[PDB]
């Protein structure tokens, strides 16, 4: 099930990494059952950083970055919105 | 596919 994470920067940063696709939509995957277009996905969590303190975890896919939907995105539209917000940082996610 | 970091 889809929820939502609020991760403030620290001096780390927010203490974790995004993988995914260089284009825009593709082939439809399944993910816990549910269909949905491609997905970039967390690919590593700093431990102890405020990803992790905010439960994060590795293989989350994202589905949200501060309110937009980033379902079939590009990798760079993912990136420029994580970087959007100066500190603070909402995304959706769906843990696997 | 590309990864980056935050």
């Amino acid at each position: 099930s889809p929820r939502v994470v609020r991760i403030v920067k620290s001096e780390s940063g927010y203490g974790f990494n995004v993988r995914g696709q260089v284009s825009e939509g593709g082939q439809l995957r399944s993910i816990n059952g549910e269909l949905y277009a491609p997905l970039q996905h967390v690919s590593a969590v700093l431990p102890g950083g405020a990803a992790d303190r905010a439960g994060v975890r590795k293989g989350d896919r994202i589905l949200e970055v501060n309110g937009v939907n980033v379902e079939g995105a590009t990798h760079k539209q993912v990136v420029d919105l994580i970087r959007a917000g100066e500190k603070e940082l909402i995304l959706t996610v769906l843990s696997v | 596919s590309l990864e980056s970091c935050f």
